[PDB]
């Protein structure tokens, strides 16, 4: 407060201070709104005690993984995917860092997170979904795709006697994926418009200085080389009101804002521990058809899932009887 | 403690203050100009002007001392809406206007811009928004002579209301419309411009005042009127109290690769704050900014453990600011924290008095950028790891072998959730 | 759904496969006790999709083919309860080409 | 014709960079109608009629297009005559001079010479019978001429005259570029000096001579007919301009916010 | 019809801050009960699928 | 907000101006909430092909 009301004048400061306590309770907002965003990136990401690792030998049967396993060529230790979801968000700026609107890096740097993810789906594709109960349990992949098959109904030996099929429409949409997300205008609407939307809270806030409020002019220190301290002091007052009231309309705001973030976070987490841990039986949950597996995937200020689902195609229709 | 309003204080990082840089010098940079304005001859006159037809008398380019007002014309009101009485000698004026004429007794403060009437429409105007002052005093012997001067005529009515700032010198034959005419005769021919004329004896609201109006201008093109010049020798690498004509502010001048017309001044930026200024003399371009800027955060393990605290400077370079100390200028102050340990030089910021240790544990105290913070020995200090993501494992997988568990375990757990809070209700 | 009932999803009632959960009163909250199932003793073996006895392939019909080393036996997923491979066990589809 | 996309200024000497900055300040609208106005003076002896009366709808925006100093100064007052201050401008071949004085009738030399009189002189004296005349502006010549090479090659100069409680402003920009009628180049335009008289001014007036008239047509057809005639007048009127900078500090664009539904998005 | 503009723009101050105040707090209630009908129509949304 | 805080006046409008951008955070906000209801009933309703 007293360095974006007042432009590091001591007068100014000295009443701002007369209005007692009403701005520590914004700080007191913004470090719990910041505590809270950790906090969603720790209970989304962070829910595997161990890191798994894959082995060198990448052959699953059949199942080309190349899209999403980490690639260690890039700088970064991240997917194809991972990549392309990072190059598809974009974050003066230097108005922003000179009143006092600063902005915190996050706990959670993209490499640890992109460690989380390649954890995650390491232990979701050599342990199947014991590693989300307990110790992590080998077992060989057609298997493993065999028992998710088996989970929603039809028999195993539909998989063991299509697994050249599968395996290549698998790899059919894996490598389709890509191309949907570089096609697609609009796919990663939600991670822009979050970035979007706060760094036009930002613009606003900054942009709101420029305002008289009822003065006769808007720059602070003009105010003092025109007029007496009794009526300077008037003119401070009525500046200080309204900068005090757009500061507040910001962090409520921002506190709705967060909420809303919040939910999200908590269903993104409901879904990592749901779909991609285990096999979800909850229809339209994991995506449209009979949910087999899920895949984590990180992105700039959200996660994306990679949703592997089963629809049934070319039916026939016979006589039945009860 | 003194933040919290605590004297024990639970481990943890805390936002506390700002690290604030201030400067050293107050240079001002008021234009080259000596001469004297022309106050004097604006007030030490016979005849002054009458009311319809004032004159306008254009002040620029001199040395105005406001000082020195009270030993030409005393007992005045002085009326003020803009700068103030004891202001006017600290910034520079654009352009001056001193505008006398007289009027009676009674419009000495109708000629505000709120009032308006029989004067305000139909002689001197002053705009609804207005900047100035005027000076208004006695005129019982010195102005009223045998009879009256015979300068008192009034335009009374006509037909418009004028604008402000505007005189109109013409006669006029208004009527309202009946029978049109331009006949000197008075009935349904009303003539303007009457006037006052009496002994010095009268009926008091009569009496003339001279009221002596002065209209200022600021911003607009390079000022003229600067008041007490107390130019000072420029510096352009370091924080001042720089002074250009009006405006103070603090921050760090700076050379300029702009690209500034000559008719243009002044440089903002997306706030109302202004970033560039053209100096008077030289014609140079200067860019302001102010001075190392970002907040400090204290990280602390408790009181009830140790009393050793690590600080954090956000958002600066560690290696460049900070480190030298140049005391009586920090606000903060606290200044024995910047060589007790080593520094460390973090995304989140500069580090001051943790060690950075490069083995990995799960951390304790948030800092930021995958960095955090414990107090550990290496004898009992405060480190600066890197998180740990966890244990580091490897299953090993293979096309032809699977893992059955032989036993189990029955744990049990807690979860613990929120149902509802406390119920208020305020009167 | 974790006290009125079983509930299916994963770590939605503690780390594990879900039992039951006891409620508990708390001030200004509830409390959650969650009885959950957690294997522990692991002992690797050697898998077989399906076997192949008289030109016919074999799949199990509940569990998974395991191996000691020499001979075949069949047993449940989350616990190691070997027996041997019979008619009852596994169902025939298919031939083992 | 319709001036397309001229009559941008600067409201305020402010260097601002990339910014998208709004104003409130008076401006010529956006495809808005102008006057023609052709002199013809083909030095005969006879009068058109080609100097009319404009009644000054708060402020003027004045384009020409001549090849030196063809045109010359323009009048303001309220009444024409002596009666009030009224402003005159009189353009000279190293100086310019403008000054408010209460001046009756602008004069006119024995103007009747086309071709022989190559070399131009015995002018001036435009200026009436002088009185209680103000301050005036004896310095440096605005108008520029650039040599025109390879033909169509003529300097487009675009005044602009306000009057904001009672200040007198001018703005003024040369653009050499082509000889066309209002083309569609987008150009800042720069404002000079603040005249300080704080008069007003009910009616506007020019003072052309046409000591040289090269390939001027003539015709008194009135009607929807655009065309390079002599020279261009436009009205300012209230409104809200959008303004664009660039990194060097150009209004490259700018738009307002009455003309078009796609221009209020 | 009865200020001055320099005492009834000062009046037109003090309509205008408990306006525009009366506004921001019926637009911030506006925005917490959306949420909430969020989380509803969510929850709606998740029992028709 | 120059309608609803100001009965079309002219110049109450002028010093509602001043105040700066109060009102388009306003109009956003409550376009915002309009166009979050639309998504709620399309996210209830609209699950069929
Ligand atoms: C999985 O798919 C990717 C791409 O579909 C394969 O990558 C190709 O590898 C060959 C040789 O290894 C290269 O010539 C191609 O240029 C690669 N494709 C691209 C797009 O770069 C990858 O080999 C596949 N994995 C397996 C095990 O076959
Ligand atoms: C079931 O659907 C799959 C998917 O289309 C069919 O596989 C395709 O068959 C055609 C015809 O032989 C081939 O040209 C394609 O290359 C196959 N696709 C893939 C991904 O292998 C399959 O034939 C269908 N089953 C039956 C019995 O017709
Ligand atoms: C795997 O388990 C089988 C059955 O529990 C065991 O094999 C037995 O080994 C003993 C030792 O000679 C013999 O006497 C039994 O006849 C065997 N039983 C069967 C069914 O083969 C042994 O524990 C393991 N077999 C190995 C390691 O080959
Ligand atoms: C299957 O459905 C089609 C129409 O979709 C119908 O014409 C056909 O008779 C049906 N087949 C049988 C065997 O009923
Ligand atoms: C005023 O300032 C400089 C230095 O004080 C002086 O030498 C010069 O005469 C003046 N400069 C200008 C630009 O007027
Ligand atoms: C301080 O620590 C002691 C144990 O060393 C224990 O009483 C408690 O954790 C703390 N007590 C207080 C009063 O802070
Ligand atoms: C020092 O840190 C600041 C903070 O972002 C950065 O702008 C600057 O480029 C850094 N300088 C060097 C030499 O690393
Ligand atoms: C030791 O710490 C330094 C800190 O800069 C780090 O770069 C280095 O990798 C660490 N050593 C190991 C083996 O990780
Ligand atoms: C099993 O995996 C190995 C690689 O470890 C591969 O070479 C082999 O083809 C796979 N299939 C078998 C043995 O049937
Ligand atoms: C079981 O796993 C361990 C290491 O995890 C390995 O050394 C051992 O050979 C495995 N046993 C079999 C039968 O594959
Ligand atoms: C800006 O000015 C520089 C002068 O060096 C010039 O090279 C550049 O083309 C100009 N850019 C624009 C957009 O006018």
């Amino acid at each position: 407060c007293t360095m974006y009301i007042c432009g590091d004048s001591t007068e100014c400061s000295n009443l701002l201070l007369q209005y007692g306590s009403f701005c520590t309770q914004l700080k007191r907002a913004l470090t719990g709104i910041a505590v809270e965003q950790d906090k969603n990136t720790q209970e989304v990401f962070a829910q595997v005690k161990q890191i798994y690792k894959t082995p060198p030998i990448k052959y699953f049967g059949g199942f080309n993984f190349s899209q999403i396993l980490p690639d260690p060529s890039k700088p970064s230790k991240r997917s194809p995917i991972e990549d392309l979801l990072f190059n598809k968000v974009t974050l003066l700026i230097c108005a922003q860092k000179f009143n006092g609107l600063t902005v915190l890096p996050p706990l959670l740097t993209d490499e640890m997170i992109a460690q989380y993810t390649s954890a995650l789906l390491a232990g979701t594709i050599t342990s199947g979904w014991t590693f989300g109960a307990g110790p992590a349990l080998q077992i060989p992949f057609p298997m493993q795709m065999a028992y998710r098959f088996n989970g929603i109904g039809v028999t195993q030996n539909v998989l063991y006697e299509n697994q050249k099929l599968i395996a290549n429409q698998f790899n059919s949409a894996i490598g389709k994926i890509q191309d949907s997300l570089s096609s697609t205008p609009s796919a990663l609407g939600k991670l822009q418009d979050v970035v979007n939307h706060n760094a036009q809270a930002l613009n606003t806030l900054v942009k709101q200085l420029s305002s008289k409020f009822g003065a006769i002019s808007s720059v602070l220190n003009d105010i003092l080389s025109r007029l007496d301290p009794p009526e300077a002091e008037v003119q401070i007052d009525r500046l200080i009101t309204g900068r005090l009231q757009s500061l507040q309309t910001y962090v409520t705001q921002q506190l709705i804002r967060a909420a809303e973030i919040r939910a999200s976070a908590n269903l993104a987490a409901t879904k990592m521990s749901e779909c991609v841990l285990g096999q979800s039986k909850r229809v339209d949950f994991c995506g449209k058809g009979y949910h087999l597996m899920s895949f984590p995937q990180s992105a700039p200020h959200g996660v994306v899932f990679l949703h592997v689902t089963y629809v049934p195609a070319q039916e026939k229709n016979f006589t039945t009887a009860p | 403690k003194c933040t919290l309003k605590s004297f024990t204080v639970e481990k943890g990082i805390y936002q506390t203050s700002n690290f604030r840089v201030q400067p050293t010098e107050s240079i001002v940079r008021f234009p080259n100009i000596t001469n004297l304005c022309p106050f004097d001859e604006v007030f030490n006159a016979t005849r002054f002007a009458s009311v319809y037809a004032w004159n306008r008398k254009r002040i620029s380019n001199c040395v105005a001392d406001y000082s020195v007002l009270y030993n030409f014309a005393p007992f005045f009101t002085f009326k003020c809406y803009g700068v103030s009485p004891t202001k006017l000698n600290d910034l520079c004026f654009t352009n001056v206007y001193a505008d006398s004429f007289v009027i009676r007794g009674n419009e000495v403060r109708q000629i505000a811009p709120g009032q308006t009437g029989n004067i305000a429409d139909y002689n001197y105007k002053l705009p609804d928004d207005f900047t100035g002052c005027v000076i208004a005093w006695n005129s019982n012997k010195l102005d009223s002579k045998v009879s009256g001067n015979y300068n008192y005529l009034y335009r009374l009515f006509r037909k418009s209301n004028l604008k402000p700032f505007e005189r109109d010198i013409s006669t006029e034959i208004y009527q309202a419309g009946n029978k049109p005419c331009n006949g000197v005769a008075g009935f349904n021919c009303y003539f303007p411009l009457r006037s006052y004329g009496f002994r010095p004896t009268y009926g008091v609201g009569h009496q003339p005042y001279r009221v002596v109006v002065l209209s200022f201008e600021l911003l607009h093109a390079p000022a003229t009127v600067c008041g007490p010049k107390k130019s000072t020798n420029l510096v352009k690498n370091k924080c001042v109290n720089f002074n250009f004509n009006g405006l103070t502010g603090t921050g760090v001048l700076t050379e300029s690769n702009k690209k500034f017309l000559p008719f243009q001044q002044f440089g903002r930026d997306i706030a109302d704050t202004t970033d560039a200024v053209r100096d008077p003399q030289t014609l140079e371009i200067l860019d302001i900014t102010p001075c190392s800027f970002g907040g400090v955060s204290v990280i602390t393990p408790g009181t009830n453990t140790s009393n050793q605290v690590a600080v954090l400077y956000q958002g600066v370079n560690c290696t460049e600011v900070p480190v030298a100390i140049h005391a009586d200028q920090l606000t903060p102050t606290w200044r024995v924290y910047s060589t007790g340990s080593n520094v460390f030089q973090t995304r989140a910021g500069c580090l001051i008095g943790a060690e950075y240790v490069n083995n990995s544990y799960e951390c304790d105290i948030p800092i930021g950028a995958g960095i955090c913070a414990s107090y550990q020995t290496q004898s009992q200090s405060i480190i600066a790891y890197t998180m740990s993501l966890g244990a580091e494992n490897s299953v090993a997988y293979s096309n032809n072998s699977i893992a059955i568990p032989t036993n189990f375990t029955i744990s049990v757990t807690t979860e613990i959730l929120p149902v509802s809070m406390t119920k208020t209700s305020v009167d | 759904e974790c006290v009125l009932g079983q509930s299916k999803r994963v770590d939605f009632c503690g780390k594990g496969y879900h039992l039951m959960s006891f409620p508990q009163s708390a001030p200004h909250g509830v409390v959650f006790l969650h009885v959950t199932y957690v294997p522990a003793q692991e002992k690797n073996f050697t898998t077989a999709p399906a076997i192949c006895h008289d030109g016919k392939a074999h799949f199990p019909r509940e569990g998974v083919f395991v191996s000691n080393g020499t001979h075949w036996f069949v047993t449940q997923r989350n616990f190691y309860e070997p027996q041997i491979i019979t008619t009852d066990n596994t169902f025939v589809s298919g031939n083992c080409d | 014709t319709n001036s397309f996309t001229r009559g941008v200024y600067y409201p305020d000497k402010v260097f601002r960079s990339s910014v998208l900055h709004s104003t409130q300040d008076l401006f010529l609208p956006f495809f808005s109608n102008v006057t023609w106005f052709h002199v013809i003076s083909g030095t005969n002896g006879t009068k058109r009629f080609d100097n009319p009366v404009l009644p000054f709808n708060d402020g003027v925006y004045f384009a020409s297009i001549e090849k030196s100093n063809i045109i010359r100064g323009w009048i303001f007052g309220t009444t024409l005559d002596s009666k009030t201050q009224s402003l005159l401008i009189v353009n000279n071949a190293t100086n310019v001079v403008i000054k408010v004085c209460e001046f009756q009738f602008c004069n006119d030399p024995f103007l009747d010479h086309k071709n022989n009189k190559s070399w131009m002189e015995s002018e001036f004296r435009v200026y009436s019978s002088a009185n209680n005349c103000t301050f005036e502006y004896v310095s440096q010549p605005f108008l520029m001429d650039l040599e025109g090479k390879q033909g169509n090659f003529k300097n487009l100069r675009e005044f602009v005259f306000k009057n904001i409680d009672g200040y007198f402003k001018i703005y003024s920009k040369h653009t050499p570029i082509i000889v066309r009628d209002l083309p569609q180049g987008f150009s800042a335009l720069e404002p000079l000096v603040d005249l300080p008289i704080g008069i007003n001014i009910t009616r506007f007036q020019t003072l052309l001579a046409l000591h040289r008239s090269y390939l001027t047509p003539g015709d008194s057809s009135s009607g929807w007919t655009a065309g390079a005639a002599a020279y261009y007048v436009g009205y300012l009127q209230p409104r809200t301009f959008l303004l664009k900078y660039n990194e060097n500090g150009t209004i490259t664009d700018a738009v307002d916010c009455a003309l078009d539904p796609l221009s209020e998005t």
